[PDB]
């Protein structure tokens, strides 16, 4: 069986995401569905279970109108809507499938959750909308870096020269602050042979603004 | 008579007041209604009439 | 009752008649023997499991 | 509220570790506890349901108990991938919802202590072309995570809108750190020097790179 | 019922009644009491009655 569903990108707060936990593989008339999300360090957070055969669903005590849930029939999808999102809960969502169907308050002794779908990344905070930017890294053997500043939504495709030449490359991470945007580094540890003689292509591809930029580096010593 | 309990029954000497698990059980047990059981398992929905 | 002064057990579950009537049930005979294995097969002694 | 948890139950390989998840009275000594599995940034699963039994795939020499008031989980022998994270969840009725762990992360017994290799990197004269200069230097190849990253540019040290992050993991498992400045271009023209601080242990590794290199 | 063994036991086709071999095992499995296992390895003292 599987519980794949789509994934929503980082948004502004004050929207409403939407995914549906898709049931296939099984026949959606003696499973319910419960819903946690996993924050990472910290516990998880579970909101509540669903009907197939009604709307009879069971709400947290923290969380009252701020999260909905409903069903459908033909599509055979689960469908949410989650008003006034905070910028406290970035956390991925999960749909397990439990057996037993109880629909009374004192029924949660004897049913656990089986098998739990892969999540879909959902975070809170707001973000540009534009494109990235790659910007050229002096070299200090010797090696040279590629910087990209303000890319969204994450993530983003890197290719040095689009694959003809790459060697030795890094992963860095995203540094945090304030403004709301995000960068990124990746340095070649390439050896002295190659430094003005042959010139280094980094280019970032990326989808929803279907563009790219070209650095251009100048070495000097 | 109609009895609604959620305290855990004692069935030793130690008062299980709210501990179980040593020697008190929880009283209400779910049933067993599997479609692939014999005729015997099957859940009869019964009426009263007086 | 001397199945109850030497401490909470680690496990009373058994499935048959319960303990707290069999003051007044007289029975015909009864064997007891015991033994040591280890703790990851105790809760498989019960009847009607391999 | 949330399940009590030691935040990390280590233990050694060739014996066994002991991991206890206590609760309050409502919490576990009323309703049966579980023992939930995930791998590292991956979806759970169940680990024991009903304190007793496990399902298929699941070898046997994995064990849980409960006593009353807390549950026990006892597991021998450790490899690599017995790094996993183990959660324990269980249910109330004063609360009426589901409360897991806190989390507990247990490890063998990682790499010594050795010198970073701190990259200085000036700003490419593409930038310097576009009114702007920005200060990076850069740090790979050290373990464990405990760089004090720190400016000294020989005339006053002064930060701004800086963009510092912590030592991330790499697929070497060794660590990496960024510290950034998108600085106007007159306060570099203005500093003759520049060499960001990175010390690891005392023995700290400096790199300089001059305006002109 | 209860069964005693003395011979070796032999899982194929070879002649093994005193000796062992690739197959002819002993039918006793080393177990070791260590107060180093955990709490469920441990050793636990079980009693049925009849």
């Amino acid at each position: 069986v599987q519980l794949v569903q789509s994934g929503a990108e980082v948004k502004k707060p004050g929207a409403s995401v939407k995914v549906s936990c898709k049931a296939s593989g099984y026949i959606f008339s003696d499973y319910n569905i419960h819903w946690v999300r996993q924050a990472p360090g910290q516990g998880l957070e579970w909101m509540g279970w669903i009907s197939p055969d009604s709307d009879d669903t069971n709400y947290a005590q923290s969380f009252q109108g701020r999260v909905t849930m409903t069903r459908d029939t033909s599509i055979t999808t689960v469908y949410m809507e989650l008003s006034s999102l905070r910028s406290d809960d970035t956390a991925v969502y999960f749909c397990a499938r439990s057996v037993g169907y109880c629909s009374l308050n004192s029924c949660q002794r004897w049913m656990w959750f089986d098998t739990w779908g892969q999540g879909a990344l959902v975070t809170v905070s707001s973000a540009s909308t534009k494109g990235p930017s790659v910007f050229p890294l002096a070299p200090s053997t010797a090696a040279l870096g590629c910087l990209v500043k303000d890319y969204f939504p994450e993530p983003v495709t890197v290719s040095w020269n689009s694959g003809a030449l790459t060697s030795g490359v890094h992963t860095f991470p995203a540094v945090l602050q304030s403004s709301g945007l995000y960068s990124l580094s990746s340095v070649v540890t390439v050896p002295s042979s190659s430094l003005g003689t042959q010139t280094y292509i980094c280019n970032v591809n990326h989808k929803p603004s279907n563009t790219k930029v070209d650095k251009k580096v100048e070495p000097k010593s | 008579e109609r009895d609604i309990s959620t305290e855990i029954y004692q069935a030793g000497n130690k008062p299980c007041n709210g501990v179980a698990g040593v020697n008190c059980y929880f009283p209400l047990q779910s049933y067993g209604f599997r479609p692939t059981y014999g005729v015997g398992h099957q859940p009869y929905r019964v009426v009263v009439l007086s | 009752s001397v199945l109850y002064n030497f401490a909470p057990f680690f496990a009373f579950k058994c499935y048959g008649v319960s303990p707290t009537k069999l003051n007044d049930l007289c029975f015909t005979n009864v064997y007891a023997d015991s033994f040591v294995i280890r703790g990851n097969e105790v809760s498989q002694i019960a009847p009607g499991q391999t | 509220p949330v399940l009590t948890q030691p935040p990390s139950a280590s233990g050694p390989p060739g014996q066994s570790v002991s991991i206890s998840c206590s609760g309050s009275r409502s919490n576990i000594g009323t309703n049966f506890v579980y023992w939930y599995q995930q791998l590292p940034g991956a979806a759970p699963k169940l680990l024991i349901y009903k304190n007793d039994q496990r399902p298929s795939g699941v070898p046997e020499r994995f064990f849980g108990s409960k006593s009353g008031t807390s549950a026990s989980l006892a597991i021998s022998g450790l490899r690599s991938e017995d790094e996993v994270d183990y959660y324990c969840a269980a249910w109330d009725d004063s609360l009426s919802g589901h409360v897991f762990g806190a989390g507990t992360k247990v490890t063998v017994l990682g790499q010594p202590k050795a010198a970073p290799s701190v990259t200085l990197f000036p700003p490419s004269s593409e930038e310097l072309q576009a009114n702007k200069a920005t200060l990076v230097c850069l740090i790979s190849d050290f373990y464990p995570g405990a760089v004090t990253v720190a400016w000294k540019a020989d005339s006053s040290p002064v930060k701004a809108g800086v963009e510092t992050t912590t030592p991330s993991k790499q697929s070497n498992n060794k660590y990496a750190a960024s510290s950034y400045l998108s600085l106007t271009p007159e306060q570099w023209k203005s500093h003759r020097s520049y060499s960001c601080q990175v010390t690891h242990e005392g023995s700290t590794v400096e790199k300089t790179v001059a305006p002109t290199e």
